[PDB]
C-alpha cells in the first residue's frame, strides 16, 4: 500500500475486509405454462400497418432462443435490454405487435423516430424497452400483379401518440370546401395500398416486423424463463436472485408493513431494502454482509517485523479470525497488542484515549490508555 | 332507450387538499419523496353535479367523487363517441363483476376483454382515472365521512386497485345512474409526499400552489 | 452601440446581489468610530465615552 | 461489484489521493484538539478548603459525583449542542438490530 | 448562542446526507441500480453505463474532498485564534483592547 | 430549453450545493464588513467648535 | 496606493467574463449552440451532445464556485486583520511593534 | 434590492430581524399581526 | 424565443447575423425584406421569499 519496502512507526489504513457468500439462492415464480410465440411469427397472413395486431403474452415460461428457428432475420435489435440476457431476467406482460411495411420504413421502428409510418400508423414511445425483428417476406406477401391487401394512412389532423390504433377511414378535408363524403378536389381518401411486386428493388420490398414490447417489474411477475428455483435460506450471507434482482446480502423476516400491491422496497440510495418472495407471500429484509477498515499499527522496520491489527467499528464477536491477544476499543478491537495498566505518553495514536507502543515486556506490542 | 336524463344541475366547489394517490408500487417509509405526475392541484375548483346529461370532457385525467349511502351509483362510460363507430370503454359493475369493453353496447373491432372482485361492499367514494401510453389506471379510496356536506378536510391517499391495457384514445365520458357526484381535472403537477413510518402518504405539499409551498419544496 | 459585458452577465444566469450596509451607512460608522476618539480618548471603547 | 472495480483500476490514483487528504485532515483535527487544550505540563487540582476571598467557583470547578469530572455550566453546553453519537460505539452492531 | 458549534455539526451531517443521496442519480445511464446495470445489458453497454455512473460518483466524492479541505482550514484557523486566546487570556492578563 | 432541463434533472444535486456555497459567500462577506465597522454602539456625534 | 482594492474588483469582473466567454466552447459537440443542436439531430442524436455541453458547462461553474471559495477564505482573513485593527490600533493605544 | 410585495413599508428604524438588500430590513410585528419592512 | 425590436445597427449588405460574445445571436436580419432587427430575451428574474 505504501508502495515502499521500508515502514516508519505508526498506524496505516490498509484495504478492507469482507464476508464472502455462503451459497447462490434464486427464487422465481411458481409457473409451468409455455409462452406462445410460434403463433405470432407463423401465421398465414399479417395485418397491415394501420390495424396492427397487439397479443398480450402472461403466465408463462418464456425462451427466447427458439425465435431464431421461427423466423429468418439477421439481428434481433433491441432497446433498453440485450438479446442474450433476456432468459435470465424477467417481466410482468410482454406484447407482441406485428405488421407488414416497406424496406425503407424498417428505420422508423425506433424510438424518437418520425416519419410517415411513425406519425401516422405506428408510434413507439421515448422510454421504450423491447425488441424489434424485421425480415424479407419478397416471396411470402408479394405478388406478379402486384400485392394491394396491404395498405397504409397517408393524412390525419394530427400526430400519433405513443401506442395508438387508427381504425376509422374517413374522407380528409385538405382544404375549406367540406367532403361531405365526397371524394373531391380537395378531399381524398386516407389510406393508400402498399404497391408489393417482386420485380421491385430491396429498398420497396415487403417486410414483415414483430415488435416485443416489455414491461420490466411493477406488477408481480408473470413472464419468467426456465431458470429453476433453490430453496430460501436466512441469516446467512448468501447471492440472491429474485425475478431478475440479483446480490449479496443477509435476508431474515421483516416487520415492514407492504400494502398488498407493493413488491418491493428502496432506500434513500435507492437500493432495495425489502422484497417479497415470489412464492410465498413473506417479507424478507436485505442487509449487506460484515465489514469494516483495517489498519495496521507497527514500529520501524529498521526496529522490528512485529505488527498489531486494529478492526475499525468492529466488534470482535464479529471478526471471525492475527495475534493471541485480543482487546476491545471504542475505535475498533485490537489484536496482537496486550493491555497495560500502566499509562505512558502516547507514541502511536489508536484512539478513544487508546495508544499502542512497542518496549520490553522479551520486546512485544503493548496497548494503553 | 328514451331520454330520462332529469337535465343537470351544476355548482361549485373547493377540492380541499384532496385527491392524492400513491405513484408507484414501491414501500417507502420515513421519507420526504418528490414526484412529478398528473395530480389534482390544492384548493382547485371542483364542479357538483346533481341529479334527483351531456358530454364531459376527459382533460388528461379525472377525478371523481361521490358521498351516496343510497347505493344508487354504479359505473362509468369512457370514450370520444358513444355509438357503434369509434372505440369506447363500458365499465359496469354488476354488484359481482367487472365487465370491460371496447366496441359498443348500443346505450341504452373488439379487442379487449376484462371481468373482476367488486369495488363496492356516511362514506366517501373517490376515484382518480388517467390515460397515458395505450394504459388506463384506476385508483381509489373508501372513506368513513361525516359531517356529510362538501369534502373533508384532511388527506387519505389513493391505493391502485386495476391498471388496464386498453391502448384507444378517451376524450369524453359519461356516468350511470339524489345522485350527486363531484368531478374534477388532473394537472402536471409536483408534489412533495410526506411517508410514515408505517408506509403510508399522510401529508403532501403542492409545490406550485404559494410562494411558502414553492419554499417548502 | 457599445455593447456592455453586464447586459451579457445578466442574460446568462450570473446577477449581483448588493450589500447590506449602504456606504452612507459606512460613513456614519467612521464618522460614530472618529468622533468617538477624537472627543473622548480610549474610553469611548470600554464602555461609555 | 467485480466489473465495476476492474474498470475504476483504469482512472488511477484518485482514490488513493482523496484517501490521503481525508486522513490529513483527521490528523489535523486531532492536532487542534491538542494544540489547544493541551497547554499545562501537570495536572493540578484544587486544595479541599473552598475559600477564594468571597470569589465562589462552584459553578465551574468539576463536580466529583458524575461519572464525568465536568462542571455544571460544561453540562449545560454538553446538553444544548445536540450532537449525535455518529456511530462511535458498533454502528453496524446498531444496524443488525431489526428495527 | 452555541450557533457555531452547531453548525460545524450541521455542515458535517448535511455533506454525507448529500454524499448518500448522490447515489440516486443516473448521469445519463439508464439505471442508477449497478446490478441492473448488469442484468440487463452485455458486456460493452453494460460498461459504457457503468463508466458513466463512475465518472459521476468520482466528480461527487472529489467535490465532497474539496468542500472538507476548505471548511478544515477554516476550523484550523478558529483553532489557532481559540489556542492563541488561551494563552493570553487565560495563562496571562491581556492589554490588547475587545482581546 | 425543456429537453435540456430534463436531462439536468438527471445529474442530481450539484446545483443545489453550488446555490449553497455561493449563498453563504454572500453572506459571509455582510458579516465581515459588520464585524469590521459595527465596533461602535452609539453614533458620536463632534461639538460645533472645532 | 489603492492597488488593492482594485484587485479585489478585478478578480470578480475577470471570473464573471470568464464565466460568460465559456459558454462559446463546444466541448467535443458538433456546436456550441443548443438550439442549432435541437434543430438538426433527432432526439436520441441529440442528447449525446446535450450532455456533453451539460458536462463542460457544469465543470466550468465546479470552476468558479471553488475559485470563488477560496477568495472568500482570503478576505475573511483579511477582514478579521482589519477588525482587529479597528480594535487595537483605532480603540486603543497599541505596545505591539509595527501593528 | 428590486420589489417587495407583501411588507408595507413604515418610517421608523429597528435593528434589523431579516436582510433584504441596501439598507432594508422586514420583521413581523403587532402593532394585527403583519409584515413590515424599514430602514 | 424572444423579443424582436427594430435597430440601429449598422449591418453591412453583405452580413446576415450579429453575433455576441457568449456565441449567441443579437441581431438577425428578415430574409424577406431588408430589416435588421435585435433579439433580446424576454423579461426574467430571481424570486426571494
Ligand atoms: C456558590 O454557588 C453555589 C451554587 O450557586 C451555592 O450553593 C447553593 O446555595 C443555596 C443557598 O445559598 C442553596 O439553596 C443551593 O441548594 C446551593 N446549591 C446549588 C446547586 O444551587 C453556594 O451557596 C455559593 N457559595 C456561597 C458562599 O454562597
Ligand atoms: C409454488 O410453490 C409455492 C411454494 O411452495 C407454493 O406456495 C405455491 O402454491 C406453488 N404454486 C402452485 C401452483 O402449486
Ligand atoms: C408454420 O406451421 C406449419 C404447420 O403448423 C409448418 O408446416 C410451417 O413449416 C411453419 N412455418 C412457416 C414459416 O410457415
Ligand atoms: C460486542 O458484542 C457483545 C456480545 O455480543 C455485546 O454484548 C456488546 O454489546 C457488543 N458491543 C460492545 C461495544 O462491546
Ligand atoms: C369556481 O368557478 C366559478 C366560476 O364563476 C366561481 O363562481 C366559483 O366561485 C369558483 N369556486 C371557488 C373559487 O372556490
Ligand atoms: C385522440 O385524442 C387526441 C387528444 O389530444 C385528439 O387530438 C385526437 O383528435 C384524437 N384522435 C381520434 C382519432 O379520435
Ligand atoms: C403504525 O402502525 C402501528 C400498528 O399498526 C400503530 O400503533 C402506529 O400508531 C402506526 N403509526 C402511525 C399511524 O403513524
Amino acid at each position: 500500500t505504501l508502495k515502499s519496502f521500508t515502514v516508519e512507526k505508526g498506524i496505516y489504513q490498509t484495504s478492507n475486509f469482507r464476508v464472502q457468500p455462503t451459497e447462490s439462492i434464486v427464487r422465481f415464480p411458481n409457473i409451468t405454462n409455455l409462452c406462445p410465440f410460434h403463433e405470432v411469427f407463423n401465421a398465414t397472413t399479417f395485418a397491415s400497418v394501420y390495424a396492427w395486431n397487439r397479443k398480450r403474452i402472461s403466465n408463462c415460461v418464456a425462451d427466447y432462443s427458439v425465435i431464431y428457428n421461427f423466423a429468418p432475420f439477421f439481428a434481433f435489435k433491441c432497446y433498453g435490454v440485450s438479446p442474450t440476457k433476456l432468459n435470465d431476467l424477467c417481466f410482468t406482460n410482454v406484447y407482441a405487435d406485428s405488421f407488414v411495411i416497406r424496406g425503407n420504413e424498417v428505420s422508423q421502428i425506433a424510438p424518437g423516430q418520425t416519419g410517415n409510418i411513425a406519425d401516422y400508423n405506428y408510434k413507439l414511445p421515448d422510454d421504450f424497452t423491447g425488441c424489434v425483428i424485421a425480415w424479407n417476406s419478397n416471396k411470402l406477401d408479394s405478388k406478379p400483379s402486384g400485392n394491394y391487401n396491404y395498405l397504409y394512412r397517408l393524412f390525419r389532423k394530427s400526430k400519433l401518440k405513443p401506442f395508438e390504433r387508427d381504425i376509422s377511414t374517413e374522407i380528409y378535408q385538405a382544404g375549406n370546401r367540406p367532403c361531405n363524403g365526397v371524394a373531391g378536389p380537395n378531399c381524398y381518401s386516407p389510406l393508400q395500398s402498399y404497391g408489393f411486386r417482386p420485380t421491385y428493388g430491396v429498398g420497396h420490398q415487403p417486410y414483415r416486423v414483430v415488435v416485443l414490447s416489455f414491461e420490466l417489474l411493477h406488477a408481480p411477475a408473470t413472464v419468467c424463463g426456465p431458470k429453476k428455483s433453490t430453496n430460501l435460506v436466512k441469516n446467512k450471507c448468501v447471492n440472491f436472485n429474485f425475478n431478475g434482482l440479483t446480490g449479496t446480502g443477509v435476508l431474515t423476516e421483516s416487520n415492514k408493513k407492504f400494502l398488498p400491491f407493493q413488491q418491493f422496497g428502496r432506500d434513500i440510495a435507492d437500493t432495495t431494502d425489502a422484497v417479497r418472495d415470489p412464492q410465498t407471500l413473506e417479507i424478507l429484509d436485505i442487509t449487506p454482509c460484515s465489514f469494516g477498515g483495517v489498519s495496521v499499527i507497527t514500529p520501524g522496520t529498521n526496529t522490528s517485523n512485529q505488527v498489531a491489527v486494529l478492526y475499525q467499528g468492529v466488534n470482535c464477536t464479529e471478526v471471525p479470525v492475527t495475534g493471541s491477544n485480543v482487546f476491545q476499543t471504542r475505535a475498533g478491537c485490537l489484536i496482537g497488542a496486550e493491555y497495560v495498566n500502566n499509562s505512558y505518553e502516547c507514541d502511536i495514536p489508536i484512539g478513544a484515549g487508546i495508544c499502542a507502543s512497542y518496549q520490553t515486556q522479551s520486546q512485544s506490542i503493548i496497548a494503553y490508555t | 332507450q328514451c331520454v330520462n336524463l332529469i337535465t343537470r344541475t351544476q355548482s361549485y366547489t373547493n377540492s380541499f387538499t384532496r385527491g392524492v394517490y400513491y405513484p408507484d408500487k414501491v414501500f417507502r417509509s420515513s421519507v420526504l419523496h418528490s414526484t412529478q405526475d398528473l395530480f389534482l392541484p390544492f384548493f382547485s375548483n371542483v364542479t357538483w353535479f346533481h341529479a334527483i346529461n351531456p358530454a364531459l370532457p376527459f382533460n388528461d385525467g379525472v377525478y371523481f367523487a361521490s358521498t351516496e349511502k343510497s347505493n344508487i351509483i354504479r359505473g362509468w362510460i369512457f370514450g370520444t363517441t358513444l355509438d357503434s363507430k369509434t372505440q369506447s370503454l363500458l365499465i359496469v359493475n354488476n354488484a359481482t363483476n367487472v365487465v370491460i369493453k371496447v366496441c359498443e353496447f348500443q346505450f341504452c373491432n373488439c379487442t379487449f376483454e376484462y371481468v373482476s372482485q367488486p369495488f363496492l361492499m356516511k362514506n366517501l367514494r373517490e376515484f382518480v382515472f388517467k390515460n397515458i401510453d395505450g394504459y388506463f389506471k384506476i385508483y381509489s379510496k373508501h372513506t368513513p365521512i361525516n359531517l356529510e356536506r362538501d369534502l373533508p378536510q384532511g388527506f387519505s391517499a389513493l391505493e391502485p386497485l386495476v391498471d388496464l391495457p386498453i391502448g384507444i384514445n378517451i376524450t369524453r365520458f359519461q356516468t350511470l345512474l339524489a345522485a350527486a357526484y363531484y368531478v374534477g381535472y388532473l394537472q402536471p403537477r409536483t408534489f412533495l409526499l410526506k411517508y410514515n413510518e408505517n408506509g403510508t402518504i399522510t401529508d403532501a405539499v403542492d409545490c406550485a400552489l404559494d410562494p411558502l409551498s414553492e419554499t417548502k419544496c | 452601440a457599445a455593447r456592455d459585458l453586464i447586459c451579457a452577465q445578466k442574460f446568462n444566469g450570473l446577477t449581483v446581489l448588493p450589500p447590506l450596509l449602504t456606504d452612507e451607512m459606512i460613513a456614519q460608522y467612521t464618522s460614530a468610530l472618529l468622533a468617538g476618539t477624537i472627543t473622548s480618548g480610549w474610553t469611548f471603547g470600554a464602555g461609555a465615552a | 461489484s467485480t466489473e465495476c472495480s476492474n474498470l475504476l483500476l483504469q482512472y488511477g490514483s484518485f482514490c488513493t489521493q482523496l484517501k490521503r487528504a481525508l486522513t490529513g485532515i483527521a490528523v489535523e483535527q486531532d492536532k487542534n484538539t491538542q494544540e489547544v487544550f493541551a497547554q499545562v505540563k501537570q495536572i493540578y487540582k484544587t486544595p479541599p478548603i473552598k475559600y477564594f476571598g468571597g470569589f465562589n467557583f462552584s459553578q465551574i470547578l468539576p463536580d466529583p459525583s458524575k461519572p464525568s469530572k465536568r462542571s455544571f455550566i460544561e453540562d449545560l453546553l454538553f446538553n444544548k449542542v445536540t450532537l449525535a453519537d455518529a456511530g462511535f460505539i458498533k454502528q453496524y452492531g446498531d444496524c443488525l438490530g431489526d428495527i | 448562542a452555541l450557533g457555531k458549534l452547531q453548525d460545524v455539526v450541521n455542515h458535517n451531517a448535511q455533506a454525507l446526507n448529500t454524499l448518500v443521496k448522490q447515489l440516486s442519480s443516473k448521469f445519463g445511464a439508464i439505471s442508477s441500480v449497478l446490478n441492473d446495470i448488469l442484468s440487463r445489458l452485455d458486456k460493452v453497454e453494460a460498461e459504457v453505463q457503468i463508466d458513466r455512473l463512475i465518472t459521476g460518483r468520482l466528480q461527487s466524492l472529489q467535490t465532497y474532498v474539496t468542500q472538507q479541505l476548505i471548511r478544515a482550514a477554516e476550523i484550523r484557523a478558529s483553532a489557532n485564534l481559540a489556542a492563541t486566546k488561551m494563552s493570553e487570556c487565560v495563562l496571562g492578563q491581556s492589554k490588547r483592547v475587545d482581546f
